[PDB]
């Protein structure tokens, strides 16, 4: 959508992931398996939970209609009562409906932004050390073990350590 | 030339769609429905308190004591009141209930009455207390009349002037009802009361009423072409009400103690009872829900989801899967 | 070196839009959604012509003021037009009782059939004509509301009146009547014999007693007497029962409500258009397809939605250089 | 703008572009011109129409403003009736305007994001075979003839095809 | 090697904003837009002092309840202040008719000017100074409303009153009057002689007829007797016409309506503060350039807009570490 | 943070910078310190302000409540008049509260984007001439004195010059 990640450079999602909303999938010699981003699947569930809770609270004080009766010589005021209560019911229906439409869109793009930002989080961590295929993936110039792939996620990453078999592997 | 890491997102088997400004029907991973669309088409206690279901009586017919409402002559604390669109039992005898909607509105603010006897039918020494009844108000076939008010008649061809007071020596407010009878001609006026020129005065610290029958020729209604006009007052504790009349007086006998003020409601519903229980009620049925919204009906009583005019209202909680 | 560039559209447009953050942003494409235009004329509504009261009020019309003869029998209308201040309203000063509550009843009504419920002719112990006042001139000659009779003693005697009319018709039925308020005992004596007087009217719903207020008031249209008029709707198969011994202003004609439905009463000085429209406004009609309009708040028929702004333009295109 | 493409890194728009909302400009020997992006323009006239339709849909219910008349001793209720209708016209006038004002800013940012997803798309396709001018432009490190230009615009661009030739100019 | 970093501001701010997705985002700069502050005094409004009714109700003031005499000849006011339940309302119990309507007329009036219209001494065949009661004591001594006169029979007779007054001023004119209901036929005779009485008031507009209601009522202010006051607005060059043969509470002083404009009756227990203000609310005045306030829904003057919220700050700068 | 500049790719802000909202921190041959992008910040101060004024200006027309009184047999319309004044009060409170929330987010992301749209503007000028440290910084492959640095800020950094100095490390 707006941040070109979900269904952007990345054309689809992964049926195979189920531990969380966003994450990484690794395909190395020492194994293969999926893994979820605890630190960023959490940030988003929290944010989206505030959305849902702030929308309900914002609405919990809308008009509350009340029955009122009038006699056949108060038809003017009965019609005034009527057009009033409908009018508010409409003002609050328009409110609810559109608040939902608006925040739905923002919620999607919020997921877009979250995915792209994750890609950049890693992309900056490796630089030249890995190649950008262009469809959501990083092709390691070297060989990364399972304690190294979980280091790109761990938060920091041994580039000075790994820089060595990277230039070496680059020339050819 | 492998050893590659990838970044990606969740997907599942979900058809749950939401709408947005620029797009409609967008299947997403997870969503949260927020609209209650569903009700049990039955009226219920709220909560552990049964409504007052007037059946086929109106509020007028109930407070005056229309003979076909004897069913409600003694009645417990209620949560809300249920009246049909058109109760067939209102006033057996034709006429008017003065300030009726203002009184109806007081009711919605009241949870419990306590009928008491303020002027015993047996306290009318020099007037005829038990002879006023109509084939318009019938109980068990036999002619009868409103049970809470008394249609006094001349006793042995004389109607002396009445002077009755009543002192609210209770702690609570009193709803007092009384009426005036409009007859059809001098002849009939002569029959029921001797006196041809008649009035009714009612006093209270607040009330200052004077009423004179309009002896006149009216279209028959329920068989009766005369008319009764009723009137009411809240008599405060320690206040006192004085009646004075030389005829056409429809005296109080039973008046109601307002023993409990709360949040109530008169609602119009054709739907009937269900021995169930709820914490939110609607004219067309009740609501057990956790939603924040609903589209059942604009009128509710009790803790309720707020009302909306929508068929569909869902929050996108996940991302746009495929 | 060979080159490829990504870029965007720009054109000859000067259409503007605004933002919460920047005003008058020139954009390449826009959609104006606000209609700001109307003909300056009142027109038919879905091929149904309005009732245009000219200088009559509705009381003027339904009572039958002698200047209101244009509207003695009226065809089906869509809506009604009044001036803010019709000069022909009540030709004789007094009150129309529940007047606004009636006007409103009248705005759900598209047609009346006028009928004679009690012929003038049939007053035989009383004098039905004269009857008239210089406050109510017709062709410069003293007259009185047509739909109603100002009854007067005959042969120095006013026998108690007792009439009935029972509604034997399909439809509901608007009935008007009234009471004369004299200015002193003499005038009361000259017109009806009897010094103490009443009028009582009765239906299943109604049950009224009117007693003349014989006092002196200041002059209005030259008269300082008064007439208080009253109405009701007599249902099918009820009957209206009249009884009076003076000061009784009697119905002659009544109105059958024959077509109910959406109507309206609007104040406007604007001439008839001789056109048709689906949307109408006190200041002229609206033929649009826009979503919004800012013409007037009071509109009649299927219309754009009103809004108070002068500018409502939606951006459909990107920033322009 | 807000994704820094329209009137951001890409200084201005092309008068010369008329077959769409966003497009390419190329220049090589055969020569140069404009070819508007097919799919990403359609994606915009599809998803902006909907926006303009969503606003007319969420607005068909409004306040039925009716005239009511009151007499000289009903000044209180009349004034309440006037205040009620003023109030309702005011609320809906706000609603209509703010909605427009917020979706205009949204729309603008939507075009601005559609361009930065086009540019980004080419950038990931081209990799190092081309120089980023930072103008919204790429100068090729090889020879791109038209079947090559339609290759960039297609999303069919073969990287290894011109890969060897590319690296020579990068060095010299 | 040499380095260059891009970054952003962070100060010592403690200010919080809110968003749909997060509460309490501490932020670098934030503008507060909600006023939560009032000097809890009632003030002048743009240089005009309000009318502090103290313990008098509107009714006790215009009728002139003896205990209210501080309001005899009141200067221009900007708005009017009543307590919730004033003690001095109607000293002699009864009703004030179309009360709530009249008050509404005052929210549009800034100044009256009392003018004697029927002077007390002009009553020559009736008893002018005998109409006093302990229900309205003045300085201990039994007294009465100072703007109206309670007429008593003279020499055991009550000849039919006929008095007219014509409005020869430029201004609309507020006139009040009353009727007294007796307790029994005895009292009726003692006060007024005539067993059956009436009051009729007329104008171009008004056509009223009051008749006493005799009855037994509980004592209020040690009186079972009741008094219903009535009012009308007499336009210039029109005339009021009074007739009565008993129970009449005649007018003496009446109110020239000399200044119209925005005003208001507010109910407030708060005392004056000898201060000025552009904006005034029942719990206190507001001096604030904020767009919005928190204080009270009812305000008068040039004021911010009311909102129920307890926090309204707009984010101005960035998220803060 | 929606655009990721704040505070994802830059962990924290700068207690040290005062001259504006967004700027640069540089350590070089003559030392280190802060300078500010006087004109970038200014576009935001321009925009944020107009936004405030507009938000205020949508409210200058609102609902104004009025003291209306009713007697003891007018409890229905007194009730009606209360539910209608509360009715509008709730509506405008909803509107102001919600708008302030909605735009508070747009204003926070606004600053986020602004920053990113600066880091992009520097990355585009330097290119092969420095490392992307990845924390908001750049390690220069060459040596950079002030006209050189003050030039990346000017918006004009004549890249063709320093190209050889960088070729040497790789
Ligand atoms: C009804 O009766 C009560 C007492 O039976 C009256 O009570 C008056 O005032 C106080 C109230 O606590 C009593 O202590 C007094 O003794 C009572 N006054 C008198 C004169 O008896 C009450 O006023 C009566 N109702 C009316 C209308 O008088
Ligand atoms: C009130 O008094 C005034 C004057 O005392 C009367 O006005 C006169 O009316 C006639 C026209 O009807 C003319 O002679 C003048 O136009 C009026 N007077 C003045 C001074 O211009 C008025 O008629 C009286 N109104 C009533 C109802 O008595
Ligand atoms: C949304 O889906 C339904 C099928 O349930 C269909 O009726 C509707 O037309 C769709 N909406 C649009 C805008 O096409
Ligand atoms: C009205 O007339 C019809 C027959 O003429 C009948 O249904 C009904 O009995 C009459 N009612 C009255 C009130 O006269
Ligand atoms: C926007 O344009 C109008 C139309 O001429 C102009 O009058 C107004 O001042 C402009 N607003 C601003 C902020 O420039
Ligand atoms: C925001 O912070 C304040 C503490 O001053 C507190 O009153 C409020 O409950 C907090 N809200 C949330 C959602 O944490």
């Amino acid at each position: 959508g707006l941040f070109g990640a979900i269904a952007g450079f990345i054309e689809g999602g992964w049926q195979g992931m189920v531990d969380g909303w966003y994450g990484y999938h690794h395909s190395n010699e020492q194994g293969s398996g999926y893994a979820a981003d605890k630190e960023s699947t959490q940030k988003a569930i929290d944010g989206v939970t505030n959305k849902v809770n702030s929308i309900i609270d914002k609405m919990n004080t809308q008009f509350e209609a009340v029955g009122r009766e009038f006699n056949n010589l108060e038809r003017r005021i009965e019609n005034l009562n009527k057009k009033m209560e409908d009018g508010f019911l409409d003002v609050w229906t328009y409110n609810a409906e559109l608040l939902v439409l608006m925040e739905n869109e923002r919620t999607l793009d919020f997921h877009d932004s979250n995915v792209k930002n994750l890609y950049d989080k890693v992309r900056l961590q490796l630089r030249d050390n890995a190649k950008e295929l262009g469809n959501g993936c990083f092709e390691f110039y070297h060989k990364c073990d399972n304690e190294c792939m979980e280091s790109v996620r761990n938060g920091t990453y041994d580039y000075p350590q790994y820089s060595e078999e990277a230039r070496l592997k680059r020339e050819e | 030339p492998g050893d590659q890491i990838c970044i990606g997102y969740h997907a599942n088997n979900s058809t749950e769609q939401v709408d947005t400004i620029m797009e409609k029907n967008v299947t997403v991973t997870h969503a949260q429905d927020i609209l209650e669309k569903t009700h049990n088409g039955k009226l219920c206690d709220l909560d552990g308190v049964k409504p007052l279901i007037l059946r086929d009586c109106s509020v007028a017919g109930w407070l005056l004591g229309n003979p076909m409402c004897d069913e409600f002559i003694n009645v417990p604390e209620w949560s809300y009141i249920v009246e049909k669109a058109n109760p067939a039992n209102d006033l057996c005898y034709p006429g008017n209930f003065n300030d009726y909607e203002e009184l109806k509105h007081l009711l919605s603010r009241i949870n419990h009455f306590e009928k008491i006897q303020i002027i015993p039918k047996s306290s009318w020494s020099d007037h005829e207390a038990s002879s006023g009844v109509s084939s318009a108000c019938p109980y068990q076939g036999t002619p009868s009349f409103f049970r809470n008010v008394v249609w006094l008649i001349k006793k042995n061809n004389t109607y002396p002037t009445i002077k009755r007071s009543y002192n609210n020596t209770n702690q609570e407010d009193l709803l007092i009802l009384w009426g005036i009878h409009h007859s059809n001609d001098a002849a009939e006026q002569t029959k029921l009361y001797q006196n041809p020129t008649t009035y009714i005065s009612v006093g209270t610290s607040t009330l200052n009423q004077r009423l004179v029958p309009k002896i006149a020729t009216r279209s028959k209604v329920n068989g009766q072409s005369g008319r009764m006009d009723f009137f009411w007052t809240i008599l405060k504790p320690n206040d006192a009400i004085n009646f004075e009349s030389n005829g056409n007086f429809i005296a109080p006998e039973y008046a109601y103690k307002i023993v409990k003020k709360g949040d109530s409601a008169i609602i119009k519903s054709e739907v009937e009872y269900g021995n169930c229980n709820t914490k939110c009620q609607t004219p067309i049925g009740a609501i057990n829900s956790s939603m924040p919204f609903h589209n059942i009906h604009p009128l509710t009583i009790g803790e309720c989801p707020k009302y909306v005019k929508s068929n569909k209202l869902v929050l996108a909680t996940g991302l746009r899967n495929s």
